[PDB]
């Protein structure tokens, strides 16, 4: 199901991924960086499990980024929000 | 360019193609149509003295 959105209009390429990227305490970290250079539009990439801490903050740690997807699509980025999913019961 | 293909044991990323060196001369290469990864490096060179 879908609710961001209701309609669309005429826009661009749409590229498509098969998997996902995605006791059970141990947390995780997604990692993701937005660049916008030259026209393209790169994504970088990480995950990693990471112990669960008491602050919940950034691991004391170093993990390099690995690019993704690539994208030759952008005029003007200069503002972006999120987006969340809550489960409702 | 010219120089002795074989099979290198360098575990190159999934993103990555090429494998530059120190003066960003190509020493390793993936090849287009099968995944494997290649080594540049000349056959045979020296200087000669009489
Ligand atoms: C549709 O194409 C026009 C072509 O001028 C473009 O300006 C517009 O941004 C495109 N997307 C829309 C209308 O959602
Ligand atoms: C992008 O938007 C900002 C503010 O809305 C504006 O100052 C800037 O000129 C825009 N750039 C382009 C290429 O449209
Ligand atoms: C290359 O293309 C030929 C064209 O028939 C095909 O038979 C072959 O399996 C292809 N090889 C690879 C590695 O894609």
């Amino acid at each position: 199901e879908f609710r961001v959105y209701s309609s669309a209009n005429n826009c661009t390429f749409e590229y498509v991924s098969q998997p996902f990227l995605m006791q059970g305490n141990f947390k995780n970290l997604r990692e993701f960086v937005f660049k916008n250079i030259d026209g393209y539009f790169k994504i970088y990439s990480k995950h990693t499990p990471i112990i669960v801490r008491e602050p919940e903050d950034l691991p004391q740690g170093f993990s390099a980024l690995e690019p993704l997807v690539d994208l030759p699509i952008g005029i003007n980025i200069t503002r972006f929000q999120t987006l969340l999913a809550l489960h409702r019961s | 360019g010219t120089g002795v293909l074989t099979e290198s044991n360098k575990k190159f990323l999934p993103f990555q193609q090429f494998g530059r060196d120190i003066a960003d001369t190509t020493d390793a290469v993936r090849d287009p149509q099968t995944l494997e990864i290649l080594d540049i490096t000349p056959c045979s060179f020296g200087g000669v003295s009489v």
